[PDB]
């Protein structure tokens, strides 16, 4: 005899997990758009329904190629859905003042941003039927980040970051049935129809228990 | 003098209000019923200790025993009956008592740990065969067993695990310790073998 | 100002708090949500819907899959003889891998709570018989022969009248506890001229309204 | 924000501190408690039962452990002779060692209360005599003859008619102070024919109601 | 005349003292699985009862060898019971979403983690008569952590570290007479049967006072 | 969290705060006073002799 929350929507779904790893060597901008379907966890558990409605939240842990810290100046600018990005180290985007910004040095706790509900419609959706205008996709676009450090030199420090993401307030509608194939791509759901794998394994004789 | 009848069966004890009911709990519902009377041990001069496995010690007696083998759950409480016949010539002291969850030690096979309806002899009976001392044993629910006044000994366990319903071919609760603190004494010509009769009787059993 | 303190803990990055953080567009109105039918609101809803086991997994079938579906019976078959076994245990492998109430069972650790299984029958209208469907309790023997399967739990299912009927498994946890279930010919199969001699058993599976599980655990 | 201010004594690890920490699963929920019979609340319920004393330790029943609990009367003694003599401190070594009162005040500093000590007559039916159980106050001398401990406080016990006497120490305390407890013959032993000889004692040790104790230590 | 606080069941229980020391010289990983009987000490104080049920409460000092402090990165993974454990440096498992973790640096005040009661049963118990199935053992294995330095070369800095561990909310059942041999092994109670050691030690006359 | 600010005057050690600390044994219990006759309450009863 128990309860029944460690299996409700918003606890399926907590527990920040990584979405991206980005290295910066000795360019010197990065350019990481956000999307959920970049790893082949949490795009099995987010395919179980068809509309979801959430916002997120971000931590940018960062450090060295090797563990340690130096005092050092980092620039985090996100893009709204419909601006244009920054092209070159120093181009004109970085200074816009309506993309909003975070100021953050190494040797600090990490940032942490929340991006709130982006879509003109009224949930998100993995599935669409239909053409845009020319493949089969929607049309939701929650943003993009860049990572730069500034100053106007070169700075002699190779920089690695990830990525963490929670999920707040979810919502879920129309369940589906789970995904048993591998992937190939990141937009469409296509499998190798050259061979089916069986969704369960194989025993000798039926009435071998 | 008084004649218990419960069930097909019948013992013969007197009228003794000295029950001891351990941890102060009588046992009762809401997480088969005789006298089962084992083997009667010989109190020699010189023999150390017995005890016995529950409830491993009623797997192969009476229909309890496939009760046991037959149904997986399994919960009741006890009633232990401990009697020593001497006469007005012998001396010495016993000491019975209950412990839970009896883990033996290596100085071990299936047949020393679970020894059945007969019981095992203790080899070490100073730290029990357990690395734990004689002297402090009295925590536990215990009985004094006096040859000089009294032959009789009797304790209500209830039931004591953590999960409420729990196998009975695998799992032994407690153990039953006998043992001769003060040895037997007497002159020659006497019996020089005492008995010991135990006596076990079920209570609140339950089968799921 | 106030006097403070910094107890040990400051700093840390733990993964799994419930912190308000700061925004990053206060001046932002997200779109109002709307009425749209089908709302899930715990995943105990999706554990309680009849879908396919697939017992029929042999291995000549991994080729053709769309066969481990429905296993036979036939008319050439004798009397009192097993037709089908399987296990009862929704998180390891085997048949039960191909519903969805084992595919939310590896998302977790702990399960507990009672099942029910489901038969349908899907012959031809003009044949008849009989089936025994025992359960065995969890830790006994598999049965031999159909006369010690009788004396246990068992259904006696007549596919003249009904065509489906329903088992339920009373109890089953995870921290061996296998409920094998047997399909047993109580009489052959008889059947007129120009029906089919064979036919083809589906099987459905779900949970009851006490099937809760806990300890959150990624596959 | 508001004003703050930090005050000395940040960022340090007491290791005595009762501080609130942030858990490692919210959203678990662990399995709730069920009635089990035994709860200890404080431990001086355990200080309060009756264990066995070991009084005749002496340097030969080293190798055979199991004498060292009985300690033994005779008929060939005489009388108003001594028969065994033992302090009354449950912290240091000797006879205390082995009970549980003198097995927890090791985990502590200082202790304070009154002590009940029972013995236990362990011979044949048909035998009988006197024994005297003096009790010399902390800070005095040890009687050289039973007519010097028969004035102080002291209880004449016959084994004729009860089996069990109770001697309780008044106070003790520790921050010498010794409770030196003798028990004299009385008169010899008498035995009719048949009847052993020889006989023991055990003797039984606990804490009163009012035996508190503090100062946490690890021994 | 004072209280009787000093001798409560919680107050026998307090006082954080340290479990394990562990050192990670320049593998990589170290793999620490909680256990409460690796001491001599809390062992035969544990074993003063039968059943017991409480939570815990870590922390996690982390210096160099001789005292010295570095800007260092730290990520301690928390595994509860019934997950895989981490094989290698570079495992898959580091980055599982569901077993949380705590970042640190090394010049920081250190972390403070607590565990709930994780038992399946309603208690612990440190006393199992019957059989699993080989061994006498329970089934309790109330976690395991694991340690390593965040970054993708080997860091030039040899690491030690020490956990302390309190306990809270402290129930107890069925009191035991207390252990007094030797211990053996960590699983079982055994003693050498060869000798036994006494329980008090002796004089030379039974009047000698 | 609530937004915290510090201001100037912080890590300092000034030697007469009255400043209440962590106590180093917080279930131990001092022993509880008794009446001893002639408490000095102020030192102006010792300039008046």
């Amino acid at each position: 005899h128990h309860s029944t929350q460690e299996t409700a929507i918003g606890n399926f779904f907590s527990r920040a997990g990584l979405v991206s790893i980005i290295t910066m060597p000795t360019d010197g901008y990065v350019n990481w758009d956000i999307d959920l379907m970049g790893y082949a966890q949490l795009r099995r558990k987010c395919e179980l329904f068809t509309y979801m409605r959430f916002d997120a939240e971000f931590t940018f842990v960062v450090a060295k190629p090797n563990g340690v810290l130096v005092p050092q100046l980092l620039q985090y600018m996100y893009v709204p859905p419909g601006a244009p990005k920054p092209t070159s180290r120093d181009s004109f985007a970085w200074q816009t003042a309506t993309n909003p910004s975070v100021f953050v040095k190494m040797t600090d706790p990490p940032a942490q941003v929340s991006v709130p509900f982006m879509s003109p419609a009224s949930a998100y959706q993995w599935f669409y039927d239909g053409y845009p205008t020319y493949g089969q996709c929607p049309n939701n676009m929650m943003g993009t980040f860049s990572i730069r450090t500034v100053g106007t030199e070169k700075s002699p420090h190779s920089i690695t970051l990830r990525v963490y993401m929670r999920i707040k307030h979810v919502r879920a509608w129309i369940p589906r049935p789970l995904r048993n194939q591998p992937y190939l791509f990141k937009t469409n759901p296509n499998y190798k129809g050259n061979d089916i794998k069986c969704t369960s394994t194989s025993r000798d004789k039926i009435t071998t228990l | 003098v008084a004649q218990l009848t419960i069930g097909n069966s019948t013992i013969t004890t007197q009228e003794a209000a000295n029950i001891v009911i351990a941890y102060g709990e009588w046992p009762e519902y809401c997480p088969v019923n005789r006298f089962f009377t084992l083997d009667t041990k010989s109190w020699a001069k010189d023999s150390k200790g017995w005890y016995w496995k529950f409830p491993d010690v009623l797997t192969e007696v009476g229909v309890f025993g496939q009760n046991a083998q037959f149904h997986y759950l399994y919960r009741s409480g006890f009633c232990v009956h401990v009697q020593c016949n001497a006469s007005k010539f012998h001396q010495g002291a016993l000491l019975v008592a209950v412990l839970p969850e009896y883990v033996l030690g290596t100085i071990p096979p299936y047949a020393t740990t679970q020894p059945g309806q007969v019981g095992a002899v203790l080899t070490h009976p100073y730290v029990l065969d357990a690395g734990i001392p004689l002297s402090q044993l009295t925590v536990c629910p215990h009985q004094w067993i006096n040859l000089r006044t009294n032959n009789c000994a009797t304790i209500i366990v209830p039931y004591m695990n953590t999960v409420p319903f729990d196998s009975a071919l695998n799992h032994c609760n407690f153990g039953l310790l006998v043992i001769p603190v003060v040895p037997l004494d007497f002159n020659a010509g006497a019996t020089s073998e005492i008995p010991i009769t135990v006596t076990i009787a079920p209570m609140c059993a339950e089968f799921a | 100002g106030i006097p403070t303190e910094l107890k040990p803990g400051t700093n840390q990055f733990l993964t799994t708090d419930d912190g308000v953080s700061a925004p990053i567009l206060p001046g932002f109105h997200p779109t109002p949500p709307i009425h749209i039918p089908g709302e899930v609101h715990n995943l105990l809803e999706i554990c309680r819907v009849e879908t396919i086991l697939e017992v029929n997994n042999l291995k000549t079938n991994e080729t053709t899959p769309m066969q481990r579906l429905c296993f036979p019976v036939s008319v050439q078959s004798k009397t009192g003889e097993l037709c089908a076994a399987f296990r009862a245990d929704p998180g390891r492998d085997g048949p039960w891998q191909s519903t969805i109430l084992g595919q939310l069972c590896r998302y977790y650790t702990q399960w507990s709570g009672s099942l029910e299984v489901t038969f349908m029958f899907a012959g031809s209208f003009m044949a008849t018989g009989k089936m025994l469907i025992a359960y065995t309790p969890p830790g006994g023997n598999v049965p031999a022969d159909r006369i010690t399967a009788m004396l246990g739990t068992h259904v006696i299912w007549d596919f003249g009248l009904q065509s489906s009927v329903t088992l339920v498994v009373p109890w089953i946890s995870n921290t061996y506890t296998t409920g094998i279930i047997t399909i047993w010919y109580q009489t052959n199969y008889v059947v007129p001229i120009g029906a089919p001699t064979t036919a083809y058993i589906v099987a459905l599976a779900a949970a009851q309204d006490n099937f809760t599980m806990k300890l959150c655990k990624d596959t």
